[PDB]
């Protein structure tokens, strides 16, 4: 028994860096994909503005 | 993306339109020019008769 709990143990261990890793690879992706939505509003509400634009002529 | 597509030939258009009033315009003016020049020799050609 002494055996099979420092083998769980250590499996735990490592299921528990593997979600902390997980967690900043989702963090990062999350920033990463906001800044873009945010780069294709920008785009959007520009876009807007120059079709007025071309339609106040 | 297809207002803008669409709306270019409404621009282009407007282009044209302007591009061919003032070339009308410049027309127009060049016969207005002439007419007066003639209307003008015929004028000094019927002063000249009525002094004499």
């Amino acid at each position: 028994l002494s055996d099979k709990l420092k083998e769980a143990e250590t499996r735990a261990e490592f299921a528990e860096r593997s979600v902390t890793k997980l967690e900043k690879s989702i963090d990062d992706l999350e920033d990463e994909l906001y800044a873009q939505k945010l780069k294709y509003k920008a785009i959007s509400e520009e876009l807007d503005h120059a079709l007025n634009d071309m339609t106040s002529i | 993306m297809d207002a803008i597509k669409k709306k270019m030939q409404m621009l282009k258009l407007d282009k044209e339109n302007a591009l061919d009033r003032a070339e009308q315009a410049e027309a127009d003016k060049k016969a207005a020019e002439d007419r007066s020049k003639q209307l003008e020799d015929e004028l000094v050609s019927l002063q000249k008769k009525l002094k004499g």
